[PDB]
């Protein structure tokens, strides 16, 4: 009979501490690797904040919730941005990060979290603001729904998570936060803060 | 001495609780005899909850019991530092002593460095006793604090103490032979058990900024566990941001159970639950004080 710690507690700590070998083992003993602690912090949060890039990838390739928000609404992208870590920021965006996800107390996106006085600020903020600018224009305007959405108005498209759509018209028709998109044979407004440049990886 | 009455009046703040001087005296006197009838090195079995510093934060002690289950629903081991700094050291220690007398085989208190007449003379408890009662009561607490056990081993796998390791700790039998009642000496085994700290930047035994005892590094932890076939050291004594903090690849854990310690930190408090298979998990006392779509324009 030996001492062992709760596997979820092991996933959080090993992801924070950089013990990639343990992360690979203990993750198959946790029920939901996306489950947070008592403050909304997940294993992916810890890996991103501590800069353990290989763990960030592994968790994201594993299918964890790339957009899990804490009590303040901080997503992993918010964390990467506050570290001015453009490389992780790009990998998260390519993995389904909600670009326009906003925090609760201040209504700020990840781009707004880049740290003015720390190194890497220019490249990281210009990447994220640049993605906010060209989202729905670059890549032939192709965009992906990161959540389900039943419409609340008649001119709103129903979205299933993973839906691939084209932004026909954005930010220029009396709607700064809703974009006119095409989904298959239908057109309608979609809410920008549930959209990604790329879709999530499926768990 | 009616313990149910006493505990009831202490639990009624669920604000000062007015126990009589003789009631408080009786708590010290009955608990002292129980402390002396049990070993100074406790040998316990899981399941149990383990808690760190309280420092007179009485309302947080009630939160601990609400979360973990009031005695005797759960077994408890407290690692010391019940008094000083906080505003309600008297309510804190009185309820812990009352539970110890009610459930002496399921409720356990270890001595911390503040269960010491030299330390709590100056860090609050002496003043609290003098203000709300008298000096003689403070001396009765000292006689009782001087009989507290100082360490515990859970299922021969978890070594528990308030502070940490000691250069003078070669065998558990040296703990067992410390006689009571005793003060906390200026140096030596009992002192280190109540006063030492781990330190990630120390190889071996370093200096301790408290001016007492030593710091110990990760290698000291590993050697101690290997020699005594232990898996874990569980200690308290230092405020940690998340209520619990690992050291030396999770071979040691620091537990602290007073959230917003001193009102100066924003720390959480934690207790550790050990189940029958020695699976350990942490309950956090938070400091007591699809996404939404945009609107249409
Ligand atoms: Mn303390
Ligand atoms: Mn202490």
């Amino acid at each position: 009979m030996r001492v062992k710690f709760n596997p979820l507690a092991l996933l959080l700590d090993s992801s924070l501490e950089g013990e990639f070998d343990l992360v690979q083992r203990i993750i198959y003993e946790v029920d939901d690797p996306s489950l947070p602690n008592d403050e909304g912090i997940t294993a992916l949060h810890n890996a991103v904040c501590a800069g353990h890039t290989e763990i960030v990838k592994f968790l994201v390739q594993f299918g964890v919730n790339v957009n899990a928000a804490d009590s303040d609404g901080w997503t992993p992208l918010h964390c990467a941005a506050s570290c001015n870590n453009v490389q992780v920021c790009k990998f998260l965006v390519e993995s389904g990060a909600a670009v326009f996800a906003m925090t609760y107390s201040d209504m700020q996106t990840a781009a707004d979290k880049c740290e003015e006085m720390e190194e890497g600020y220019t490249q990281c903020s210009q990447f994220l603001y640049g993605v906010q600018e060209k989202m729905g224009i670059m890549n032939k305007g192709v965009i992906y729904a990161l959540w389900d959405y039943e419409p609340q108005n008649d001119d709103e498209l129903p979205m299933k998570e993973g839906d691939c759509m084209t932004i026909i018209h954005r930010e220029d028709e009396d709607e700064i936060e809703w974009w006119w998109a095409r989904l298959n044979d239908k057109e309608g407004y979609v809410p920008r803060n549930l959209l990604g440049l790329y879709p999530r990886i499926k768990p | 001495l009616n313990l149910d009455s006493i505990i009831g009046r202490l639990l009624e703040v669920q604000k000062n609780v007015q126990l009589t001087e003789n009631e408080i005296r009786g708590l010290c006197l009955k608990s002292r005899e129980i402390f002396l009838s049990q070993p100074i090195l406790l040998e316990l079995e899981a399941p149990l909850k383990i808690c760190g510093d309280i420092h007179g934060q009485y309302y947080d002690l009630l939160r601990l019991f609400e979360y973990g289950g009031f005695p005797p629903e759960s077994n408890y081991l407290f690692l010391g530092d019940y008094v000083d700094r906080g505003k309600q050291s008297l309510e804190t220690i009185c309820l812990l002593l009352a539970y110890k007398i009610k459930y002496p085989e399921n409720f356990f208190l270890l001595r911390g460095n503040h269960e010491c007449a030299s330390i709590n003379r100056i860090y609050g408890f002496y003043d609290e006793c003098k203000r709300r009662y008298n000096i003689k009561l403070w001396k009765t607490f000292t006689d009782c604090f001087n009989c507290l056990p100082i360490a515990a081993i859970v299922d021969e796998k978890i070594f528990c103490c308030h502070g940490g390791l000691s250069p003078d700790l070669q065998s558990m039998e040296q703990i067992r032979r410390i006689m009571r009642p005793t003060d906390v000496p200026d140096q030596g085994l009992l002192c280190d058990l109540l006063w030492s700290d781990p330190d990630k930047d120390v190889q071996g035994w370093g200096e301790n900024d408290r001016g007492v005892s030593f710091t110990f590094g990760a290698e000291v932890v590993a050697k101690f566990l290997h020699k005594h076939d232990l898996d874990l050291i569980c200690r308290a004594h230092q405020v940690v941001e998340d209520g619990y903090e690992f050291f030396a690849k999770r071979q040691l854990v620091t537990l602290f159970s007073a959230p917003n310690y001193c009102g100066e930190f924003d720390n959480a408090g934690a207790m550790m639950s050990v189940d029958e298979t020695l699976m350990c998990s942490f309950q956090i006392l938070k400091p007591a004080d699809r996404p939404i779509t945009p609107p249409r324009n």
